[PDB]
């Protein structure tokens, strides 16, 4: 079987952005819109091959 | 900063 | 906000630079005998290396 290394895993922070334009027919003033982000550093495995 | 191969170019 | 990643340019920089040369130096003794005839005031040329 192929050896299972290691893993790493992030969470997709969705955030809340307010719309500060004003009111529309398409959102009003006040509207929350988001944006996704998601990142960081593993430090993933360390491993020596013998083949 | 060191001896680059192909002679120096900044 | 998000964190930029690094990019790789350091390190492909570095597997650029070429080693230095081992020039295997060694000190010894380089004597010389000269003799000559001149007349003064000319410039004789005793010693070239």
């Amino acid at each position: 079987r192929p050896e299972y290394l290691g893993s790493g895993s992030f969470d997709i922070n969705i955030n809340p952005v307010l719309q500060n334009s004003a009111t529309t027919d398409a959102s009003p003033q006040g509207n929350l819109a988001a944006y996704g982000v998601s990142g960081g550093v593993n430090r993933g495995f360390s491993h020596s091959f013998v083949e | 900063a060191r001896s680059m191969r192909g002679g120096i170019r900044l | 906000f998000g964190r930029k990643v690094p990019s790789n340019a350091k390190s492909q920089h570095n597997f650029s630079v070429i080693p230095s040369a081992n020039i295997q130096r060694s000190v010894f003794n380089r004597s010389s005998g000269y003799k000559t005839t001149f007349d003064a005031g000319y410039l004789i040329p005793v010693f070239l290396d």
